[PDB]
RNA sequence: CCGGCCGGGAACUCAAAGGAGACUGCCAGUGAUAAACUGGAGGAAGGUGGGGAUGACGUCAAGUCAUCAUGGCCCUUACGACCAGGGCUACACACGUGCUACAAUGGCGCAUACAAAGAGAAGCGACCUCGCGAGAGCAAGCGGACCUCAUAAAGUGCGUCGUAGUCCGGAUUGGAGUCUGCAACUCGACUCCAUGAAGUCGGAAUCGCUAGUAAUCGUGGAUCAGAAUGCCACGGUGAAUAC
């Protein structure tokens, strides 16, 4: 409901709040609540706040929002330092998860120009 | 083809209770191969319509399959050549499989909850007037009503 | 005493034995609502047995296996057929009027050359 | 990515520079071993990526610390 | 290919076989490209002798090679001399002992590999094709042949274009999975061109 | 004691192989076993006929390799000099394993 | 079918099986869970002065009469228009065409 | 020691062969009593009952001299020969095949049921060990209805999710890896963690299909050191019309 300190995860259950929560995906939430002793069957709407500090208390063990994007743009920097492939390809806009590129790209790449 | 004259196959009846409707009723909806949770998915369906109707399964639609059930469609026929309708008597031989195809055509429709709720409910709807499908039949009588006569 | 029930319908060998004197349907040592009581082909194991006496007279032995759940339970379907003989006639005479004694060969269509499918061609292009 | 034990380096590409880490290497290097990897060692040199056409000059920062040299080689012209 | 090999589908079944042993797919090969260019360096050897067919086969690793021969009076030569040398080589290049056997044909115009190889003799000479075909066909069909079907093609007679010729004089069952006939494929390189034929000879029925 | 694992391509080939180990080890060689179908493996695939057009030309060859079991029960000294040095119907794979 | 080609497949094949291919003591024993000694690098020391010629990954695996890197298939050592030539005319021991 | 594991039977599931039976075999009839056909019992099996290889004179002088072949021509200290490296995967942009999709006849979790066809000796590898998984060690066993690849999947029971791009769906990149073969980025695949679109079942137009077919959900082979949704193949579930 609060957690993060942005985000409001309202009527999530105990785990689905953590994988929709920003920064983590399927399997930090399942060993979050394992680390923190708590089942996934019921929302955030009914867990107090005696433990939800404990949840964002153990959640600051990972990189978070503000250095999630931070450390994506450091990687980034070092492609602008170093000239890679990659880099180039990266300083045109170009899409996002691969290798191929000459005929089908069109989703990230936007539609036809002309 | 163009030489043979063949019908339609022998209907299975259903094994708990034999109605060649019902079979073709779970047979034109059915999808994909995957009988045995569409299997799973339709008795549970009846079975808890045997009681929306208060009496049984077979005599649950037979007070709603008039109402599916038209006596007119269409059939251009060309003298010189045409694309609009031309009323004709509908066969009865397929008029079943129409009426239970138009049905599950609606059931797939009205969706919140899952399909065993949804499609009894028109069944209901259906016993009442209350279906789109009961609608399609004064739509092709309403396809019939204009060009009479014509061959 | 024993009776025995052949069958492969459907590339499902059905393997069945029938005796004199209870009513229990025991599918490969498992029961009937065990395996399939509840599911696809539940009552044609029975079809047979419910055409004349199936509760109290006599008792089955199955051991279908081979393929799927269906074909396993129309094995015993077209098994119980084949072992209703000890009084042949009046057995095989009674159920040929409505089927359920024929071998059904339906098999499986190979993989065929430039069909994608068992019938299906490769997409055309006409242009 | 690549090995579990042991990053590839070609033997021509390392020896050269094994010996001029002590002298200063004074120039760029016919690289034909545009296949491997770099390491400290390597870092600061002019070296001459294989590119086809030509071989190209590189300058070594510490920064190109787990990246090869094929990468970096312009292969992509594209006008 | 519209027409296949008139035998292929028939090997199996009614006309032998022609490398007849048993093995498994570790030596298969070697066992094949041996058989191979020994086949051929023996077409390359005995084609003068005349060599209606050859057939190969590999016993326990003791092969027995068989040569039906039209003309054995040069093909032993004196007493062997020929078989015993040839036997050496064949073993040479295939690494296993050679059992070397002839065959014998009294009518050479029973094999269509042997008519096809005088066809072949006929017409690398500039001679006439149709003096070949028509004189071959009617010396098959004055000894018996309840079938015969000889194709010339190509660069016959200086066409100077793709031409075919057939003669069909008797029941050549090229479809029926029941009967026997012979067939083989034989080419003549003339200075025009090659020439190809196929000769196809209904005897056998069973 | 001689477990006789035989292996050939045709069923009219096999069966006269077999009669004659058959035959000969009940004159001399003391009641084997007998004959199990033993199922057989084809080597079924679609091989490429393909010239460097028309992939829609496909060929489908076999090889048929028939299997069977005879299994001489008895360690009968008879049976191995009957079986010493015999290979018949050639085109067909006889062992001899105790 | 080039001359060089087919002389190619043997100046390979001539050596690798003569050399490394079985030679390979120092292949899988040196690369292991072993020390992180020279051998790391003893490893492609050797194979730096080794052919590319010589390496079980290298060869096409082919024809050998054709000189066609396709077309052959691993079982025969034939390519494919003409094991099939010699299929249907009748060499390949119980190869015939069957159906179901 | 409810593992056919141990005696035992050689009934049986099944299996490789030899046969068998399906045949218009009989009957009603508009009709040239003909032919045959809608068709009825019989009938494990109704009309070529399954399906397949099988392509008839040939045709577009269709494609192929880069599967191979071999005239004719040409070059031949070069159009021959050899090494490293890049390319074919470069990309404003058309189109042609297919998987994933465009959620609730559905998604996630425990649980749990059954195939047939294949492949396996310079090759597959039970078992045990480490790991979330990928996969690394030890490595008996099989050139095979015995040992293995290899645990089939949708399924069945059940909980939840309940209409928002939401537990739908996952891509063209980040970061850390895992194997292969000298060698993984220009150029291999795979696993995990992190971000999360398009698209809300569609226009012109147009394609596949007469059954155990379509649709389909897993499996294996080939090619191979590696390298597919594809090619070819196995089987599970299982429709619709044919006026
Ligand atoms: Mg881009
Ligand atoms: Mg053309
Ligand atoms: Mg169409």
């Amino acid at each position: 409901a609060r957690i993060a300190g942005i985000n409001i995860p309202d009527h999530k259950h105990a785990v689905i709040a953590l994988t929709s929560i920003y920064g983590v995906g399927k399997t930090r939430s399942k060993a979050i609540l394992a680390a923190a002793g708590i089942a996934e069957d019921v929302k955030i709407s009914e867990l107090s706040e005696g433990q939800i500090d404990t949840l964002r208390d153990e959640v600051a063990k990972f990189v978070v929002e503000g250095d999630l994007r931070r450390e994506i743009s450091m990687s980034i920097k070092r492609l602008m330092d170093l000239g890679c492939y990659r880099g180039l390809r990266h300083r045109r806009g170009l899409p996002v998860r691969g290798q191929r590129t000459k005929t089908n790209a069109r989703t990230r790449k936007g539609p036809r120009k002309p | 083809p163009r030489r043979r004259v063949i019908g339609q196959r022998k209907i299975l009846p259903d094994p708990k209770f034999g109605s060649e409707l019902l079979a073709k009723f779970v047979n034109i909806l059915m999808v994909d191969g995957k009988k045995s949770t569409a299997e799973s998915i339709v008795y549970s369906a009846l079975e808890t319509l045997a009681q929306r109707s208060g009496k049984s399964e077979l005599e649950a639609f037979e007070v709603a399959l008039e109402n599916v059930r038209p006596t007119v469609e269409v059939k251009s026929r060309r003298v010189g050549g045409s694309t609009y309708q031309v009323p004709v008597e509908v066969r009865p031989v397929r008029r079943n499989a129409l009426a239970m195809r138009w049905i599950v055509e609606a059931a797939r429709k009205r969706g919140d909850k899952s399909m065993a709720l949804r499609l009894a409910n028109e069944l209901s709807d259906a016993a009442e007037n209350k279906g789109t499908a009961v609608k399609k039949r004064e739509d092709v009588h309403r396809m019939a009503e204009a060009n009479k006569a014509f061959a | 005493n024993q009776y025995y029930g052949t069958g492969r319908r459907k590339s499902s060998a059905a393997r069945v034995f029938i005796k004199p004197g209870n009513g229990k349907i025991v599918i490969n040592q498992r029961s009937l609502e065990q395996y399939f009581g509840r599911e696809t082909a539940r009552m044609v194991v029975r079809q047979p047995l419910e055409l004349v006496d199936m509760v109290e007279k006599l008792d089955l032995y199955i051991t279908v296996k081979g393929g799927g759940i269906s074909g396993q339970a129309g094995a015993i379907r077209h098994g119980i057929t084949r072992a209703l003989m000890e009084y042949d006639e009046s057995l095989r005479s009674e159920l040929r009027k409505a089927g359920f004694v024929t071998r059904d060969a339906r098999q499986v269509e190979r993989k065929k050359v430039g069909l994608r499918k068992a019938r299906r061609r490769p997409q055309f292009s006409k242009r | 990515r690549s090995l579990k034990k042991g990053p590839f380096i070609d033997l021509h590409l390392l020896k050269k520079v094994e010996k001029a880490v002590e002298s200063g290497d004074k120039k760029p290097l016919r690289t034909w071993s545009r296949r491997s990897t770099i390491f400290p060692n390597m870092i600061g040199l002019t070296i001459a990526v294989h590119n086809g056409r030509q071989h190209v000059p590189v300058f070594v920062t510490d920064e190109m610390v787990g990246h090869k040299l094929g990468e970096f080689a312009p292969t992509r012209t594209y006008r | 290919g519209q027409k296949v090999h008139p035998n292929g589908i028939r090997l199996g079944i009614v006309k032998p076989w022609n490398s007849t042993w048993f093995a498994n797919t570790k030596e298969f090969a070697d066992n094949l490209d041996s058989d191979f260019k020994v086949r051929q360096y023996l077409t390359k050897e005995l084609a003068k002798a005349s060599v209606s067919r050859i057939v190969i086969e590999r016993p326990a690793k003791s092969i027995r090679v068989t040569i039906h021969t039209a003309r054995p009076g040069i093909v032993i030569g004196k007493k062997g001399e020929d078989v015993e040398k040839l036997r050496k080589v064949v073993a040479d290049i295939a690494g296993v002992p050679a059992q070397i056997n002839i065959a014998e044909v009294r009518k050479p115009e029973l094999d269509a590999k042997l008519v096809a190889d005088s066809i072949t003799s006929q017409l690398e000479r500039r001679v006439m094709f149709r003096r070949a075909m028509k004189r071959a066909v009617q010396n098959a069909m004055r000894l018996g042949a309840k079938g015969i079907k000889v194709e010339v093609s190509g660069r016959l007679g200086g066409a100077e274009i793709a031409r075919t010729e057939w003669y069909r004089e008797g029941r050549v069952p090229l479809h029926t999975l029941r009967a026997d006939i012979d067939y083989n494929t034989s080419e003549a390189h003339t200075t025009y061109g090659v020439i190809g034929v196929k000769v196809w000879i209904f005897k056998g029925e069973i | 004691r001689i477990r006789i694992r035989l292996k050939a391509f045709d069923h009219r080939l096999i069966d006269q192989a077999t009669a004659e180990i058959v035959e000969t080890a009940k004159r001399t060689g003391a009641q084997v076993r007998g004959p199990i179908p033993l199922p057989t493996r084809k080597e079924r695939f679609t091989v490429l006929i393909s010239p460097h057009v028309n992939k829609d030309a496909r060929d489908q060859y076999e090889i048929r390799t028939h299997l069977r079991l005879v299994d001489i029960v008895e360690p009968t000294e008879k049976t191995v000099d009957a079986l010493m040095r015999l290979d018949l119907a050639a085109g067909v794979d006889v062992q001899i394993s105790l | 079918a080039k001359q060089s080609m087919k002389a190619r497949e043997v100046k390979r094949v001539a050596l690798a099986d003569k050399y490394f291919a079985k030679r390979a003591e120092l292949k899988a024993i040196i690369s292991d869970v072993n020390a992180s000694d020279e051998d790391r690098w003893n490893a492609v020391l050797k194979l730096q002065t080794l052919p590319r010629d010589s390496s079980p990954s290298r060869q096409r695996n082919r024809c050998r009469q054709t000189g066609r890197p396709h077309g052959f298939l691993r079982k025969f050592g034939l390519s494919r228009i003409k094991v099939r030539e010699a299929a249907m005319r009748g060499e390949i021991p119980g190869l015939k065409k069957a159906s179901w």
